[PDB]
């Protein structure tokens, strides 16, 4: 359940 | 080179999202960044501050380069002298390092 940045 | 990040000061190695999230609250300031690896393999994070929040970003190491997103460098130190000199995320630029202590 990390939260990163959008892909892409 | 590929592995030219291991004596960078603003790479953390096997630091955890916490303790990297810890480091950037202590004296919060847009622009702020390290590198860590993550417990993936083959994978890092930038972790920064940007526009008053604490963000992350993945990067995959593909064979003998980076990538971020769609952007392909030959190595991380490479990816990270680029996002000193162009937006890594809206318009914020790697700008202050949090070194190893």
């Amino acid at each position: 359940s990390s939260v990163y940045v959008p892909d892409e | 080179g590929s592995h030219m990040h291991e004596s960078k000061e603003w790479y953390h190695a096997s630091l955890t999202r916490a303790q990297a999230e810890h480091m950037l609250m202590r004296v919060p300031r847009d622009g702020a960044f390290l590198v860590r690896k993550r417990n993936e393999p083959n994978s890092y994070a930038i972790s920064f501050r940007a526009e008053g929040k604490i963000k992350h970003c993945r990067v995959q190491q593909e064979g003998q380069t980076v990538m971020l997103g769609n952007s392909e460098f030959d190595s991380l130190v490479d990816l990270i002298s680029y996002y000193e000199k162009h937006p890594l995320y809206r318009k914020m630029k790697l700008r202050y390092p949090i070194n190893e202590e």
